């Protein structure tokens, strides 16, 4: 159940998104269980069918599917770490354990040549490795990692062959001992209830020829062997003996955790709040009626409100702005900003980490047109200010943008097309508005009786119909930021104090409440013309070329 | 259907209503009492058309409030058995189809849906899909079904609608 | 005991005269716009509201004059009131699809004169 993935996310919060796969079974994930985290954090995938497999590592359909979802979801480069914990019982044939789970290992020796990045890091758990076939396994990691070792923590019951081998910096051009090491397992699985099997991976001359590696790997398997032989004549004299006890558990638990940086508190938090104390909480004691702001409508007498123009970003919008608190898995609710209004729980099937605060909207995304057209409702994350704990309210609105994009890359689901999907908005740069119109298509939608509709088409083949443009600030009270024509790139003004740079100047930065407040909306109701096919232009009401008229007169 | 009929309803004025203005009162009074009303035996009553005859008015023996039968063009509807008819969806269910036909709910049985039209929440909108996914019917849709029947009750002619037979589903 | 499939009607809608979606728009937009003056007389029913915008969405001769012709072209032609509303209000494009949308078509037209009145509907459609 993801005890290793518990503590990572609990660590890093949604600055880390995991991809996990395990057996189906009473042994499966425990999503629901974890201290923090979510479905859309730690999204399981189990082979071959997506979420339908049975996430059998050792077959090579899983194999192959497991890693295409991985590399289909961080940039095809892989994953920053792998860890594999593999085992299952071997009762009534103990002694053989390392022998009946080899295919294991070398199944996650692979899984870690396949989906681990260049740089990347591995650590997978062993038994014993007596065998040359093992040894051979943890050879072919040392020629493809920076540097190994074989460890064995605390945390491991000190009887048993339970140990860790821990690689950093996978190198480059792995790839034929990945081709290699998949078709040793599919002759593994050839093998199965026959009189054969793969007993050698590396011939022993070759792990011999090593020197260094022979020393090392031998001290290992002997040093282990001499604590396990102590450990397990202590279990046996205290079965022959049950008054004796070790004194010390107590202290040395206190000193580890504290060593460790684990507080000594239990898990026992439900966080069974209601979704307005959990909002006041999250706020800590920010106005409410910053949250109740309506945007500046863009108009011809509002027009010099952007002037700036460097000063701004720009999304399209799809539906009403909505606040969003995320209180764990599918306890999610939203808010329209008025103090009158009761939070509505979101009747959407998508989770997401407790302590989670977005600024929102629900978005009808549409796939193909007319009889054929499919329909899907999505959350478009607008802004950030507080996910699984970690406020950023005070964070720069690209860097907020950017720590969205972080979480909601962690917030999505390809292992369950069953799920609502969560995505950032596309932020434009105000004097890059002309980008916008470019994607924007007449469309015919499904009961617009054939009338094509203005439709705003995503980064893959969805559109939606756009209600309009916000129009966000992201620099502070007076600081401004110019375009200098002899150094060609933008700078800083301030002024008040007339001071000019190059970097960014912390006070410089808008907040969460500043862009909120100062935001503006640039309707796109009937008569109003940002499609050449729809030319209906009300003379009263702003058109593409008039806002892109001004802001090309103020960019110089 | 949509029907332009003529329709009698009596009206009971009290002297305190009256007015200089007497008709008038009995035209608002007409517009007050049966607009958005719905009768078992002549359907959706939407508006009335034009006020055509107004009776003479009886005085009751005994009581004060006098008695005007009047003679009315309406426009009403009425949902009838067969009848093929366009819908808006407002909601997909496992159980049914809840669509409505101007202020009619019609509720359609995915029993009598056939098995190509499965029912999906998987979708964000709960929908109604085949495999080829080319037919989705989905809330806010342009659809057609042929009643099977209605539940004529009181102010309620609520129908059951009809996928089963050819050309019924998506427009 | 009724049934639409073969005009099995009541005796009270014998004499009841069908309306046009569009026709049905129009009148009642007209007494939306007489509820927007005359003062002192308060907002209309919800079923004024939802027949108005449900007729309104499915609306298919934007103009009265279509609708004139529209009457005029059905209205000389052998058809029930019924079926002429039925015709005009679902506006099939195939013989075969009128036939099975309405089975009491079967026999009343020959069915190349009925893809020419379907034809004519297509041609008289106001598009959008």
């Amino acid at each position: 159940p993801g005890g290793f993935s518990e503590y990572v996310l609990w660590r890093k919060k949604w600055h880390a998104k995991g991809f996990g796969m395990t057996l189906k079974g009473p042994n499966d994930f425990k999503l629901e269980d974890f201290y923090s985290a979510s479905s859309e954090l730690f999204e399981p995938y189990y082979g071959e069918g997506g979420i339908d497999g049975d996430g059998d590592i050792t077959r090579p359909e899983n194999i192959s599917a497991f890693r295409n979802f991985v590399l289909d979801n961080t940039d095809r480069k892989g994953v920053h770490f792998l860890m594999a914990d593999g085992g299952f019982s071997v009762e009534g044939q103990e002694n053989l354990q390392e022998i009946l789970s080899k295919q294991l290992l070398l199944c996650q020796f692979l899984m870690a040549l396949s989906i681990v990045r260049t740089g990347g890091h591995f650590i997978c758990k062993t038994f014993d490795l007596f065998t040359p076939f093992s040894v051979g396994l943890v050879y072919l990691l040392y020629c493809c990692f920076e540097r190994v070792c074989l460890f064995k923590p605390i945390t491991s019951r000190p009887a048993n062959s339970e140990r860790y081998v821990v690689c950093k910096g996978l190198k480059v051009g792995i790839d034929d001992v990945r081709d290699y090491l998949f078709a040793v397992n599919i002759k593994l699985n050839q093998l199965r209830n026959t009189d054969s099997d793969v007993n050698l991976v590396v011939p022993l001359e070759v792990i011999k020829g090593d020197h260094e590696f022979t020393d090392y790997m031998i001290r290992s398997n002997e040093s282990h062997c001499s604590l396990q032989i102590k450990a397990l004549a202590k279990i046996h004299a205290f079965v022959q003996d049950t008054t004796l006890s070790e004194p010390r558990q107590a202290e040395i638990r206190k000193e580890c955790l504290r060593l460790w940086g684990i507080p000594d508190q239990a898990r026992v938090a439900p966080s069974s709040s209601d979704p307005k104390s959990k909002f006041f909480e999250l706020i800590q004691g920010t106005e409410i009626d910053i949250f109740s702001y309506k945007p500046t409508l863009l108009t011809s007498k509002t027009l010099e409100k952007i002037r700036p123009v460097f000063d701004y970003r720009c999304m399209v919008s799809g539906s009403e702005q909505k606040f969003l608190i995320g209180l764990g898995k599918s306890q999610i609710y939203t808010w329209d900003g008025r103090q009158s209004d009761r939070w509505i729980k979101l009747d959407l099937k998508t989770e997401l980490p407790r302590d989670t605060l977005l600024s929102v909207e629900i978005v009808h995304e549409l796939k193909g047109e007319g009889k054929a057209q499919r329909k899907i409702s999505a959350i478009h994350i607008l802004d950030v200010l507080v996910l699984n704990g970690t406020d950023v309210r005070e964070q720069h609105f690209n860097q907020r943008i950017q720590l969205a994009e972080k979480f909601v890359k962690a917030v999505s689901k390809p292992s369950r097309p069953d799920m609502n999907p969560i995505r950032v908005k596309e932020v434009y740069r105000l004097e890059e508005m002309e980008k916008i119109f470019v994607r924007l298509e007449m469309k015919i939608i499904k009961g617009s009786s054939g009338t094509p509709k203005l439709s705003y088409t995503g980064r893959d083949d969805r559109h939606f119909v756009p209600m309009g443009l916000y129009i966000v600030r992201t620099v502070n009270e007076p600081w401004t930021m110019g375009f200098s024509k002899s150094f060609k790139k933008k700078f800083f003004y301030n002024k008040k104090t007339k001071d000019s740079t190059f970097d960014l100047p912390a006070d410089s930065i808008a907040p969460f409440h500043i862009c909120y407040y100062g935001r503006l909306f640039w309707e796109w109701g009937d008569g109003i013309r940002v499609h050449d096919s729809q030319k209906p232009q009300d003379q009263d009401k702003l058109s593409k070329e008039d806002v892109l008229s001004f802001i090309q007169m103020h960019r110089a | 259907m949509f029907y332009h009929i003529s329709l009698e309803h009596e009206i009971l004025l009290h002297p305190r209503y009256f007015g200089p203005n007497l008709l008038n009162t009995v035209k608002q009074k007409l517009f007050t009492e049966v607009e958005g009303t719905c009768t078992g035996k002549y359907g959706f009553v939407i508006a009335v058309t034009t006020i055509d005859n107004i009776g003479a008015g009886v005085i009751q023996p005994g009581r004060g409030f006098v008695l005007y039968p009047v003679k009315y063009k309406a426009i009403v509807f009425r949902p009838f058995k067969g009848e093929v008819v366009d819908a808006v969806v407002t909601q997909v269910n496992k159980v049914g189809l809840f669509t409505e036909i101007g202020p009619m709910s019609c509720f359609i049985s995915r029993h009598s849906i056939p098995s190509e039209m499965e029912f999906d929440p998987n979708s964000n909108p709960p929908c109604y899909k085949t495999m080829d996914e080319d037919i989705v019917i989905q809330q806010d849709d342009e659809i057609r079904l042929k009643i099977v029947g209605t539940r004529v009750d009181k102010n309620d002619i609520f129908a059951i609608g009809s996928l089963m037979d050819d050309y019924l589903g998506l427009v | 005991e009724e049934d639409a499939s073969q005009l099995i009607f009541p005796k009270e809608f014998e004499t009841a005269e069908t309306l046009l979606n569009s026709e049905v728009h129009m009148l009642l937009e007209h007494r939306k716009q007489q509820n927007e003056s005359a003062e002192d007389e308060q907002e209309l029913s919800e079923v004024f509201m939802k027949t108005l915008n449900y007729t309104a969405r499915f609306s298919r001769f934007k103009n009265r004059e279509t609708i004139a012709s529209v009457r005029s072209l059905l209205l000389q032609k052998k058809l029930h009131k019924f079926e002429l509303a039925c015709l005009a209000n679902l506006c099939p494009e195939t013989a075969e699809e009128s036939k099975a949308l309405i089975p009491s078509l079967e026999g009343r037209f020959e069915d190349e004169e009925l893809q020419q009145i379907l034809d004519d509907i297509q041609t008289k459609r106001s598009f959008q």
